[PDB]
């Protein structure tokens, strides 16, 4: 019963306190799931740690930096 | 990089203040013993204490 | 993969049928930044009203009284400022010369 | 009122002005922001537009020596300028060329270089808050700046919200 396998990327998103819901909205369509949402101690920013398919990760950074007014940044 | 400058709305607050938009820091080293007494000279002060 | 002094509606851009780009989700900037020129009270009305909850959750128990006292001082300044009403709700002994000139302007005399 | 120099011919053939309108930039922006605030105040409080060209086609233009010369003009547009907060800017905010005869702030009579103190700059930044945006960094203007506009020019495409 042979099957195929695809690569999954790990994504960390640095975003302000309201753009996090916009990040959850954007990741909803690229077959992804958010694993961790953690507040940064000593800073008003949050961190979003998630997985994404690498075939869906074309234009992902531009989608975040356009939908969140350039505030959220992702690697 | 994200400029994290936070504006001040109240002039009666001190200029350096923990504005609670900043998230709270969660709380919890080779420290020598007090017996080996190091002593500074009396004219030693921290800088700009006045 | 395969003369007209107005501007026409066919010259328009951003006619894009994307759920991400029609609702572009503009920033409010920590509930502190303001868009210039558009009225500040109207901007405080059209906000997301989310960071106010973060304030009243994370301010100190004395800082709610500090915020209320600062708003009372601001309302005192607003009441000192307004003491510029319309002539339909003012009296005769308090009606200044600017108000009489606006009253003359209202009836086109 | 404004008093300017004039170059003129011996018979009155032509009359020149011979002055460049030099201003200090943050003072100028603060003054126009005060104008913006006062005119918003005036439309929320009070309109009759003036009737255009007033002087008819058969009458000559008015003589200055008999009609405008001894008539005192009306009240101009000035903000209240509260003396507690606006104290460093109160004595010079509505002058013709502000701080011109002061050796502390302006280099001289040609009115070319300026340097200010920091509470004065705080006051001029506070009064000009209506004309200035709340931006703090260049994480704004992403794909909406001059290099992306030149790229869209060279590739013959249209940015959403950008030009064609």
């Amino acid at each position: 019963t042979p099957r195929l396998m695809e690569p999954y990327y790990f994504v960390e998103v640095q975003a302000p306190a309201d753009c996090v819901s916009a990040v959850y909205t954007v990741l909803a369509r690229r077959r992804g799931h958010v694993t961790q949402d953690a507040p940064i101690p000593g800073s008003p920013l949050y961190t979003i740690k998630a997985f994404i398919p690498a075939i869906d990760s074309f234009g992902f950074e531009t989608d975040l930096r356009t939908h969140t007014q350039g505030q959220a940044f992702s690697l | 990089p994200n400029v994290v400058f936070i504006k001040t709305e109240d002039p009666d607050l001190p200029a350096f203040y923990f504005d609670p938009l900043i998230n709270p820091i969660s709380h919890r080293e080779p420290l020598p013993d007090d017996d080996e007494e190091f002593e500074l000279p009396e004219f030693v002060e921290p800088f700009l204490k006045d | 993969y395969l003369f007209v002094f107005e501007w026409d509606a066919s010259e328009d851009t951003s006619i894009d049928y994307n759920p991400l780009y029609k609702e572009r989700h503009q920033v409010q900037l920590l509930g502190r930044g303001f868009i210039a020129g558009i009225d500040l009270k109207q901007q405080k009305r059209e906000q997301s009203r989310f960071y106010g909850d973060l304030m009243e959750k994370r301010r100190t128990l004395e800082e709610k009284e500090q915020e209320e006292a600062r708003l009372r001082k601001l309302r005192k300044k607003e009441a000192k400022q307004r003491w510029d009403r319309h002539w339909s709700q003012k009296k005769l002994d308090e009606m200044t010369d600017r108000d009489w000139r606006i009253f003359r302007e209202d009836y086109s005399i | 009122i404004r008093d300017v120099p004039v170059l003129y011919h011996i018979t009155g053939a032509i009359s020149f002005v011979n002055e460049i309108p030099w201003v200090i930039e943050p003072v100028y922006i603060s003054q126009w922001g005060s104008m913006w605030i006062m005119m918003r105040r005036e439309k929320r409080d009070r309109f009759k537009r003036m009737r255009f060209p007033p002087f008819d086609d058969e009458e000559p233009p008015l003589d200055y020596a008999d009609n405008i010369l001894d008539v005192e003009p009306l009240e101009a547009i000035q903000l209240e300028l509260d003396p507690e907060e606006d104290a460093p800017v109160l004595d010079w905010f509505y002058d013709h060329q502000p701080l011109r005869d002061s050796r502390k702030y302006v280099n001289g009579s040609t009115y070319q270089r300026w340097q200010f103190t920091l509470p004065m700059m705080s006051t001029l930044y506070r009064l000009a808050n209506q004309l200035l945006t709340d931006l703090v960094d260049d994480n704004y203007f992403y794909l909406f700046d001059l290099k992306a506009f030149f790229t869209s020019k060279a590739l013959n495409m249209a940015i959403p919200g950008g030009p064609k």
